[PDB]
């Protein structure tokens, strides 16, 4: 009960964190990173959160 | 493994019906029919498609889907098996009334309300003491029989309370509900 | 597997890299518009570089700037190329390297009209 | 009858090939009167289970 | 810019190119007919490697009344000023590398569409 | 059983009445039309009684209900001289019941 | 696949392909053909002899110039044929039986063009101006998935998929058990007339080819004929 | 090896809505097996354990 209040914050942080990667690319700032498309970079910031 | 596959517990497969009297509606309305149109008028138009045949051509594609589906709705002209798609990025209104179509009933939801209010709860726990049933929620335009082709362009809720209330929003368009 | 000083930097093991991909034509080129323009001076197009240059059909071809230097070629050697692949019976006169567009342009000299797009297919 | 014989052995060729094999390319697979091909001598020891 | 088909007028026929080889210009003649029509492109084919493409071109502006489709207040439109506003990525196949978004006003007798 | 009835009831009707009438010397019509069908019976040494499934299970037989439509005769020659020696009823075989079918005892 | 209603003819299914690659060349593989006939050829065979007049049926903005010049490889290609009648000389040249004379091998390139290819829009005898929409509107959208302007089917979506269930499993039998007694009274009828006799009917329907072919398929499982059972 | 794929025209369900990345809408399942699993992510855990 302190571990699953720890657990729902660092997984709200999570689903927080790949929030501002679909902003960022939504505007055009995600830059992709050289040896992949957009998509690739995009799926491979996420996958990494 | 994979190949075999069963039923839903809710599935139903369409049983089969006769296009014929959606033909002979649509015609009433203000379709164009496809041998009397000017080649120059398939532009901005949306074409029809009963049955995966081209019978046609419609101006006005918000009047026909809302037409069609309250005559669904009320059970008339159109059977409750039968499904009316609308594409709307291209410009395509299909419908299906062949048979084996699999498809699953939906509560309706208006505007963020459902449709199903506490009366059909009430006169259907007092079913088997005269004789209310499920016919009669299909036919009062509560639950329709959404399939899998115009599945694709319900918005449907999961739970209907919580996913129909009032937050951040997340859609506030939904138009089916499950059960 | 990088021998000597290339191995240790990645400037200079990038230009391996390219010494080694396969770039055709068509990595680099961005439209390819064929034309009758019957005298050469008269150019139907904006292009003052012909007339310091100077049969009725062209290629105009503008190429790629962000995909001609991530390659780092220059149109000598495209123009080279272009020349020593189909031999004498071509024309290319090409842009310079401080204009914005990247400009080629092919002619004929010696089913005259499809040809230029057969060659440049 | 010089011209029957013809005939006669392409049928004969047939029963005889079909003996040994059953499995031809693009040749009508011998059956029984029951509507079932038969297992040839090659098929008796072709694959697994032979 | 292209090159269109352009038909021909005695038996609505394709009119190919054909350089004019006494006067020095570009006609249009037919194969079916013999029909000769003067040119006024001087540009045949053109050939887009790029492929190039505007997807506000094909956007539709029927796309507002799609209830699967996300809505936003934050982006207002230019001609009307409306508050709602649907959004969508490119949508299509080929799309190179892009997650852009693009807005259609969600206001019928509008339908404008924008990209940021 | 949606499905069964739905053949019962319509497909067969359609299948019979689109197939076209055959002819053959002069030749005749022989036209199918109106089909009906019957409730599973036995002996249709016996006398026609209703087969109940459990019935059918045990003796290994096959619940299946006989099929019967009407056949207009038209053989039509010199002299022109027609008659319509109209078949009614004739059998044509019987057809499997679904348990529990609209068709089904 | 196009199929009418629970017709005695099967589904019967048109491609309406495009070459890998001048480039970008449209066949169609039309069905009781052999080989494959350019696109162009069919509308001239349905009867459309200007080229204006089959590009209104594919192609509906003549705005967009990129359409047109997606179509113009393959309308170079049939320059040769312009009329109907050589149009319908190039596909009845291809048939599997192809008539010795050009007139058998018009009869016959006339008649799958009206009842082989596209029947579900119909198999009449003037369904030309509506086989005509719904070929291209077949064009059409395979030149939307290569403009890239649509994405591709999907071949595991159910919306595309029936379920046939034991109505028309049945009905696809009682079809051919019911084609078969039709040759059974016919044979019939001709040992019977050609005596000069007269013949009768209740021994020419022999009840034994629905009563058994019904309860041979549910007995062994084998959707078919006994005779042709693997 | 990706996340779950649009399956419908560009969603994974009919519940999302067209376009959605987000973890939930791709099948990141967030909750444990002692608290039980979402109803979209019981059909997205099937997808993945078949
Ligand atoms: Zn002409
Ligand atoms: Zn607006």
């Amino acid at each position: 009960s302190k571990t699953y209040q720890d657990i729902q914050n660092t997984i709200k942080k999570a689903k927080q964190d790949v929030i501002e990667v679909i902003e960022k690319a939504h505007n055009n700032e995600l830059e992709p990173t050289p040896g992949n498309t957009l998509r690739q970079t995009f799926e491979n910031q996420v996958n990494r959160i | 493994v994979g190949l075999v596959k069963n039923l839903a517990l809710m599935a139903y497969i369409s049983v089969g019906s006769q296009p014929s009297p959606i033909l002979e509606f649509l015609e009433e309305w203000s379709m164009e029919n496809l041998e009397e149109i000017s080649p120059a008028a398939i532009a901005d138009a949306t074409k029809i498609f009963v049955n995966g045949c081209w019978v046609g051509i419609h101006k006005d594609p918000e009047q026909l889907m809302n037409t069609l589906r309250k005559l669904r709705r009320q059970m008339d002209i159109i059977v409750s098996e039968v499904s009316m798609i609308r594409d709307i990025r291209e410009r395509e209104i299909r419908i299906y009334t062949d048979a084996g179509r699999i498809c699953r009933p939906l509560l309706i939801v208006e505007k963020q309300k459902l449709l199903l209010k506490k009366r059909h709860i009430d006169q259907l726990k007092e079913r088997e003491y005269n004789n209310y049933s499920w016919q009669d929620l299909v036919a009062s335009g509560v639950v329709e029989y959404i399939d899998t082709l115009e599945e694709e362009t319900v918005m449907l809720a999961m739970t209907p309370d919580d996913l129909q209330e009032k937050e951040v929003a997340y859609c506030s368009t939904y138009t089916h509900c499950e059960i | 597997f990088l021998l000597g000083q290339s191995a240790r930097d990645a400037e200079r093991a990038k230009d391996i890299l390219c010494r080694l991909e396969h770039t055709t034509l068509r990595k680099v080129t961005a439209n390819t518009a064929i034309y009758y323009d019957p005298n050469p001076q008269s150019t139907v197009v904006a292009e003052d570089q012909e007339w310091v240059n100077v049969s009725p059909w062209l290629l105009r071809v503008e190429l790629d700037r962000k995909h001609m230097t991530d390659r780092k070629l220059t149109m000598e050697q495209i123009a080279e190329k272009i020349n020593a692949g189909f031999g004498d019976d071509l024309n290319c006169i090409f842009n310079d390297d401080n204009a914005e567009k990247l400009v080629l342009r092919i002619r004929i000299m010696n089913d005259d009209d499809v040809f230029l797009r057969c060659i440049e297919s | 009858a010089a011209h029957v014989i013809a005939e006669d052995v392409k049928l004969l060729q047939f029963h005889v090939a079909t003996m040994v094999d059953n499995e031809l390319p693009g040749l009508p697979r011998a059956m029984q009167k029951s509507g079932r091909p038969l297992k040839s001598l090659k098929q008796r020891l072709k694959g697994k289970e032979g | 810019g292209f090159v269109g088909i352009r038909f021909c007028q005695e038996c609505n026929n394709m009119l190919y190119p054909k350089e004019d080889k006494e006067n020095r210009i570009l006609l249009y003649a037919c194969r079916n007919c013999d029909y000769q029509q003067e040119a006024d492109n001087s540009c045949i084919y053109v050939n887009k490697i790029t492929h190039e493409v505007d997807e506000l071109t094909q956007i539709i502006a029927d796309v507002s009344q799609d209830p699967t489709l996300p809505r936003t207040e934050d982006h207002p439109c230019q001609k009307c000023g409306h508050k709602e506003a649907v959004f969508f990525q490119s949508h299509s196949a080929r799309a190179e590398d892009a997650m852009r978004l693009y807005y259609v006003c969600t206001a019928p007798h509008c339908g404008h569409r924008w990209t940021e | 059983l949606d499905s069964f009835d739905e053949f019962i009831q319509m497909s067969v009707q359609r299948i019979v009445e689109d197939a076209p009438p055959i002819d053959l010397p002069p030749r005749y019509l022989l036209k199918f039309e109106q089909i009906y069908l019957s409730k599973p019976t036995h002996w249709e040494d016996g006398a026609p009684s209703p087969m109940m499934p459990n019935e059918a299970r045990l003796r290994n037989l096959t619940y299946s209900a006989p099929l019967y439509v009407d056949i207009t005769k038209t053989v039509i020659k010199e002299g022109e001289e027609q008659l319509q020696t109209q078949h009614q009823k004739t059998f044509i075989g019987k057809i499997p019941i679904m348990l529990r079918s609209t068709y089904c005892l | 696949r196009s199929c009418l209603e629970n017709s005695s003819r099967p589904t019967s299914t048109i491609w309406v392909s495009m070459l890998a690659r001048i480039g970008q060349r449209i066949v169609a593989t039309l069905p009781y053909i052999k080989q494959e006939v350019p696109i162009i050829i069919v509308f001239r065979a349905l009867g459309f002899v200007s080229d204006r007049d089959i590009l209104e049926h594919i192609i509906y903005d003549f705005e967009d110039p990129e359409m047109m010049e997606m179509v113009k490889p393959s309308l170079d290609e049939a320059f040769v044929i312009q009329e109907q009648n050589v149009a319908l000389n190039f596909i009845g040249s291809r048939g599997a039986k192809p008539g010795v004379t050009k007139e058998k091998r018009i009869k016959y390139a006339k008649e799958v063009l009206q009842k082989e290819m596209l029947p579900h829009v119909g198999v009449s005898d003037f369904c030309e101006t509506k086989k005509a929409y719904f070929l291209g509107y077949m064009v059409h959208r395979l030149l939307l998935a290569a403009l890239g302007r649509r994405e591709l089917d999907d071949r595991d979506h159910y919306g595309n998929k029936r379920l046939d269930l034991a109505g028309p499993l049945l009905a696809f039998l009682f079809r051919g058990m019911f084609k078969n007694l039709l040759k059974e009274v016919r044979i019939y009828a001709q040992k019977f007339i050609d005596r000069g006799k007269d013949f009768n009917l209740e021994l020419a329907i022999k009840t034994r080819i629905i009563s058994d072919g019904l309860k041979y398929s549910l007995a062994t499982g084998n959707w078919g004929d006994q005779k042709k059972a693997h | 090896g990706k996340r779950i794929p649009f399956g419908f025209k560009h969603r994974t369900l009919p519940h999302f809505i067209k376009d959605d990345y987000g973890p939930e809408s791709r099948g990141f399942v967030e909750n444990s097996y002692l608290a039980g699993l979402t109803p979209t992510e019981f059909f997205f855990h099937a997808m993945g354990g078949r």
